């Protein structure tokens, strides 16, 4: 009745989509070759006779990382068309996502995406999936977004982005990407759900007990918070709430729309059969910084919207009394414009748990979408970083060869700043 | 002979719709297939005013479900009583308006307004003379608000002679369950003291907390306050569906309560109600039932009747009792707690008596105050929209549907008129 | 006593055929071998107005088949209740027109016309007192088309006093099924506005829309298209074949429904029309019948009739039915809808009532409305023929088999003029 | 009761009837010796007892295909006297074709059509099936053409044409031998179906996943349009179309007598099981330039009559709406004197495929005959292709050593300019 599609660029991007598509199967009781033996037909088209085929499409602009799904346990689930590769990668090269090698394939992908719409009857939107950093999660999803806007405008779209973390980094250009697909994807996108390596990473070693967390535990983390963003579609629930929602709900201004994502309870079996995990406890462990998915400081900053989605054995009222009392605690401060800062969804679900995965069986979970002035804080020092590397253009000069030019860097700098500031001014 | 139409609007009018079909079909021995399977003659003398009979002695509830979203009505369908409904009754969007009032007024609610309004008629012009029109909806989300607005002015203009009851649950004070609450809650309140006769104001919270200090209900649900509103709603109609010693209707109770139009805001309350161990300690009399009704705890709005005073109060009482005792009991209330009454309308209570009760029950009452102290509510979202449109915070999702401030402002002064006019008569 | 005369022309003449004979072999107790094993002797009283008795107790359509290619025939033949029809009755050609008016009507119809026309005055030799003759077909083809147009005129020529009556598919708003569609009804119009007494307007857009929003029917065939059309058609001559309380035949409805010779032109309807699903929640009584009648949704002609007025209007009733609440009815109706009713036409709805409903029904309805709204089905193929007009398109197709391009210009002149008169009473 | 001729001229027409004749056997049950242990009658002329023979005649001025024909699986099929052959081949030169060496063999293939239409009660017409660039397929093909119309005339006269591709091609002298049988043939026929060999490899490799596509997979796929085609013939539908009708519905003015075809869908049994194939979905496909038979662009034309043709499991309502839909498209445009631009066929037999074929068996297809103003673009750098070479005089004395005159050249070079201006002219 009501479909979503989901897009997955780049290899961060196509990493997590093989979890969560993983994750949906479990959930659905869909078996790796498509059959099961009806609301996930939100999520799965249906073909003939008992196979169902995700509303997915994976693009990356390299082979290798799709070319493991077209081999891999899952190459019956996808229709092949739907998983779209290049030849050449953009090599951490916005520029070469963007323009030079994005322009190639990109027409190819949108056809695909209108076949997908084609087959929806109540097209609620579209769930994207992909890196700031890399030179196709950037510049490629740019060129993308803006594509999809002229096409299709009034329908929702959703970022779910890894942001680059303070200290620890895999690129080395990874900064001014991050400024430049910022600024470009700004205006195109209704709401961007960040997170951070980092925060998984010391999450998984604090709270499930893993000493060397691998990207796949981090994948599959991600999963859990996607499944619980979309629950309230592919279930019913007492009290819920779709994807035209959120945008409603967690964008004061437009331009001000990057709400965090935090889960609760993430916790072995070990210490799960130790805790008995109310409503409440679960609540509370969420407004906390360490179990937060972005590494920042909310205590330095105020909630402007915050947004729980509840799922399994949970009732209202306790709900609402976790909510009060949250309300009531001091060290969580609310900005003064917004006195009814909760948007609250509850289904009757609880989490389903993948077989050798690190998280324990439990009667309920929850996902807070939480928006917040802590993010200047972020914003502001990878503007730093720009500014540094900059102000000896390096690195430029191959943003130059792939056709770029050097006053786009400067415009992306004056947004940026642009942007800064405006959280600044939200604050007061 | 009097015909009642009754409309539900997205989720939440939905879900207490149903529970109170529910209620209406057990009270009246009609199954979920829609047979009567009933014993007394009582139960199926009146049961034209909410069923129209289909042929083959099966009965069908004269409901219209509306929502722009299809996965309520699907719920609704699927569950038990889900099958009486009239299939072409559900009147389903595809979009849905993300809690944004503009869409469910203006632009979604609006493509999909015209079919609901058809149905309407047509329900209208079998009926043979329709009392008027029940909404169940929410002021705080978008489709039940926005889009329940919209079809009250529309159903007002076709029937500007018929009555035009709502049963609201509106933003509660502790805890919000949207962000843009005071902006829906506002806007909706705006058209409401224009376009319709009365309003019952429910709240959640309440409901909560009556669920757990009154019927000790350590988890309550949804449901479960669904019901007690649903009690409420059948309370509130039971002299038209059953004899009684002093009968009174919508009209009757709407006159007795409403001294202007725009004071027509009702805080609706239910007695009695104890818990599994509590049923054993209390003797069932007309004295106790008095006491729960004129009790803070007992009100199904967040606010405290001992801070305003009462303008009117009508009270319905179902079951055989003696009327005497009633007449006494309200007579030694008002002495009693003579500050809490207006002091220019002498007799502040309307009586009226059903001789059928609820089941299970030996006796019941319901309570409609109409009570100044309503105002702190209105004042309390009417704040809030003020600090929020300081900073013109969220606005641009409505404006972006084609919304003006200039409305906005239309709306605040109204809600703060209305505050005023409260005020002065306190 | 009385006797009609089937005559089926083309492709959608012969299907449409087919199944109307099935309905009314259904309806008279007659099996697919011409035996009769009914129970009730009111389905044998007038079985001689469709059926010549051929000895051994067997009954035989008074049905003529013609096409000019056989293939149609033979799917016929092949069909249930293909071996009812006379051998000697299915007249076939061997070309086929492809589409071409001109082929039907000047060359290849031509040459088989002489042929049909003999079997024709066999047919009516052989019946005691002809009402008149029924032909199926359709417009936008060039079999039915223009060889149905040339068998109506000779017909005519040979017998001037008896009654000339079309079911006529014509060529739909939305999506046409072929290319010269336009030519090929606009020259049938101009023949039949001449030749026919009425020609009941069936549109393929509006049976579609029938099935999927009244029947609930996921995939409608054109065989269930067709079935509507033949129900129809049997609910037109009811009270030729049985008693009533109110009789009308042909002649009373033509002399009812057309008060101008040109203006005959008539939107079909019929009711009761349920899905599986909504059997159960509705009753079936007089007024659900009106409100069915009375609809745009339910019309089967692609016209919405209240973008016109109605001239006239006869409403034919089958079932055990009290005759004050039709007319009461009928009169309400009217009251209500005052300004979709001609002024000067004082009772502008005749009734009808035949005590035997159809089988598995208790009681039906088929309207027949001269609507003045048909001018903008008129107008929409003369705007498209006079554009194909004017780049000269096709025409050596027509003017290749002996068509002079006067004959078009006559054709649209006709056409222009019917739709000026519609405007006039309108 | 209505019967149907077909005649394959030169190598690439014997080929084509090879296939298409083959098709009809397996769809009948008819075996390669004739028997089958009623409308296959249409096609097969009935002998004796328990034998059927096509009613074919197959032609080449060389022995080499037809040898193969006379000597391969289907050798019993056929009768001898309707394989025709002569010699010496007329070596890519149209004048060979329609004189020198066709005026040898013409009479003796002129009293096989007769023998065999003196077995027909309801002749409905003639199928051609030869290419355009070829001696034979040319030359003689005109000739035959001209000849048939004098004995018949008034009887329907359809083409199968191999029409040269832009880039690709095998012959040298190709234009000028597709300018003068055009030149020659346009009086004479009514209605020509063009396909290109170009289109074909190109569907061959990105629809149906072949690397290599051979001639004989084109061969099949043309068959199966040819199949669609004469279905309506061959079978009993809902709704359906004769061979009269398609000239009366495709051709506005006698000149413009060149439909396109184009087939859906067109797909491997990997991507079969993979997708839900609706009755929209398939008629979509059709209007989309990469699927059709020609290399040409219609988004550059305009559309002056469409027929689709439904094969299988189809109902009239949703083509109907797949009708709208397309109309509604405002990138397939459509001229403006024609309102009414399509006409539709629906047959309830599913295509059958050869075993051992490239294709998946499909629940339905569909088989388009689209007309356009884009043919102009093709016919324009046929021309310009004839220009340069005349210029030279390149070739020009082997067609006059065969009794050619210079002066005929320029009165094909007349007539094709006469048909580009008409071709604009309706455009406008
Ligand atoms: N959470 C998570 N992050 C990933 C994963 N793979 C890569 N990343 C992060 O993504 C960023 C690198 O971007 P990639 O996605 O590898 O690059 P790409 O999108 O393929 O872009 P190019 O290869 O430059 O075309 C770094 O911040 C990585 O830490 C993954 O599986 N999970
Ligand atoms: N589709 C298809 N095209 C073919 C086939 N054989 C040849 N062609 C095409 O036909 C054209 C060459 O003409 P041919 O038919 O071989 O020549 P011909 O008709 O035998 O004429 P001559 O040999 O000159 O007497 C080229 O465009 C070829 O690509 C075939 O089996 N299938
Ligand atoms: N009493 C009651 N309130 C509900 C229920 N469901 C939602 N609500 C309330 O309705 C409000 C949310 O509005 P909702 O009706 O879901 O949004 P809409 O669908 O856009 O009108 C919140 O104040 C909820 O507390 C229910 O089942 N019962
Ligand atoms: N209702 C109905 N219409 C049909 C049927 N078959 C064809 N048609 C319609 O008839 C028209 C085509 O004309 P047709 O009678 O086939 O051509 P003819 O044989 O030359 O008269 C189109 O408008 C079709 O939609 C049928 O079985 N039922
Ligand atoms: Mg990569
Ligand atoms: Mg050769």
């Amino acid at each position: 009745m009501r479909e979503c599609i989901s897009i997955h660029v780049g290899q961060a991007g196509v990493q997590i989509g093989n979890a969560c598509w993983e994750l949906y199967c479990l959930e659905h009781g869909i078996q790796p070759d498509g059959q099961m033996p009806d609301s996930f037909n939100t999520f799965f088209s249906e073909t003939g006779a008992g196979k169902h085929v995700p509303r997915a499409v994976f693009v990356d602009l390299e082979p290798t990382v799709i070319d493991e799904v077209r081999t891999g346990t899952y190459r019956q689930l996808f229709h092949p068309e739907q998983l779209i590769t290049g030849k050449e990668d953009a090599a951490n090269n916005y520029a070469r996502g963007h323009y030079t090698i994005g322009k190639e394939i990109i027409d190819l992908v949108l056809d695909r995406i209108r076949k997908l719409a084609d087959q929806c009857t109540g097209l609620q939107g579209f769930l994207v999936f992909h890196s700031f950093g890399g030179g196709t999660g950037s510049g490629f999803t740019s060129l993308l977004m803006e594509r999809l806007s002229v096409d299709y405008g009034k329908k929702s779209k959703l970022e779910f982005s890894i942001y680059p973390a303070p200290q620890v980094s895999t690129a080395v250009v990874e900064p001014y990407n991050s400024i430049l697909t910022t600024h470009t994807t700004l205006e195109h996108s209704d709401c961007a759900f960040m997170v951070d390596n980092e925060a998984i990473y010391d999450i998984c070693r604090r709270n499930l007990d893993i000493e060397r967390p691998t990207y796949t535990n981090l994948n599959r983390l991600i999963s859990q918070i996607v499944s619980s963003i979309t629950a309230s579609l592919r279930f019913d629930g007492a009290l819920n709430v779709d994807l035209t929602e959120f945008q409603t709900n967690l964008v004061p201004y437009p331009r001000i729309h990057f709400p965090l994502a935090t889960y609760a309870p993430v916790i072995s079996a070990e210490k799960a059969y130790h805790e008995q995990l109310s409503v409440a406890e679960i609540t509370n462990a969420c407004f906390e910084p360490a179990n937060q998915m972005v590494k920042c400081d909310p205590r330095h900053g105020k909630y402007m919207a915050c947004c729980l989605l509840y799922r399994g054995d949970v009732v209202p009222k306790d709900v609402n009394a976790a909510i009060a009392t949250i309300k009531t605690k001091r060290s969580i401060q609310f900005v003064d414009w917004c006195p009814t800062g909760f948007k609250v969804g509850i289904n009757y679900q609880p989490p389903t748990v993948v077989p050798g995965g690190d998280l324990a069986k439990v009667q309920r979970a929850v996902c807070m979408l939480s928006n917040t002035t802590a993010i200047a804080e972020a914003w502001a020092r990878l503007d730093h970083k720009f500014d540094l590397m900059y102000a000896k253009r390096a690195f430029v000069h191959w943003y130059v060869g792939e056709g770029m030019e050097e006053g786009e860097f400067s415009e992306a700098r004056e947004d940026m700043a642009a942007l800064e500031k405006d959280y600044e001014e939200v604050g007061v | 002979m009097r015909e009642i139409v009754h409309i539900q609007a997205g989720q939440c009018g939905n879900q207490i719709g149903a529970k109170f079909w529910e209620v209406i079909s057990d009270e009246h021995g009609i199954d979920p297939t829609g047979s009567y399977h009933g014993d007394s003659d009582l139960q199926l003398e009146r049961i034209n005013v909410y069923y129209n009979e289909a042929a083959g002695n099966k009965y069908v509830p004269r409901a219209i479900l509306v929502d722009l979203e299809p996965g309520t009505m699907d719920s609704v369908r699927s569950g038990p009583f889900g099958q009486i409904f009239r299939p072409d009754n559900f009147v389903f969007g595809q979009s849905g308006a993300g809690n944004n009032w503009a869409k469910g007024h203006y632009t979604e609610g609006a493509e999909l307004v015209d079919s609901v309004l058809d149905v309407v008629r047509k329900e209208s012009e079998s009926c043979d003379c329709l009392q008027g029109f029940q909404l169940t909806h929410s002021l705080g989300g978008g489709t039940g608000s926005g889009m329940g607005t919209l079809l009250i002015s529309k159903i007002r203009e076709e029937y500007p002679d018929r009555i035009m009851n709502t049963f609201s649950v509106v933003p509660s004070p502790k805890v919000s369950d949207t962000v843009v609450e005071p902006y829906n809650a506002t806007l909706s309140v705006h058209q409401l003291v224009e376009n319709t006769d009365e309003t019952y104001c429910i709240d959640n919270e309440a409901l909560y907390d009556i669920c757990f200090r009154t019927l000790k209900l350590t988890t309550p649900t949804y449901g479960d306050l669904n019901h007690l509103v649903s009690a409420t709603m059948s309370g509130v109609t039971t002299c038209l569906r059953f004899p009684g010693q002093l009968n009174a209707d919508l009209r009757k109770l709407a006159v007795n309560m409403v001294p202007f139009p725009r004071l027509h805001f009702f805080m609706p309350g239910f007695a009695p109600l104890t818990s599994r161990g509590s049923q054993q300690y209390r003797a069932l009399t007309v004295p106790e039932l008095t006491q729960q009704m004129f009790d803070a705890k007992n009100m199904m709005a967040a606010c405290d009747p001992r801070h305003g005073r009462y303008l009117t109060v009508a009270a319905v009482f179902r079951g055989r009792m003696s009327m005497k005792e009633v007449d006494e009991q309200m007579l030694n209330v008002q002495n009693k707690n003579s500050s809490y009454f207006v002091e220019w309308i002498p007799n502040n209570v309307k009586t009226a008596v059903c001789d059928i009760p609820p089941r299970g029950l030996k006796m019941s009452a319901t309570f409609i105050g109409n009570s100044t102290a309503i105002q702190e509510l209105f004042k309390r979202i009417s704040e809030q929209f003020t600090a929020m449109f300081r900073r013109k915070a969220f606005l641009h999702w409505y404006t972006g549907e084609g919304m003006d401030e200039m409305e906005f402002t239309e709306a605040e002064s109204n809600m703060n008129d209305l505050v005023s006019e409260y005020q002065q008569y306190q």
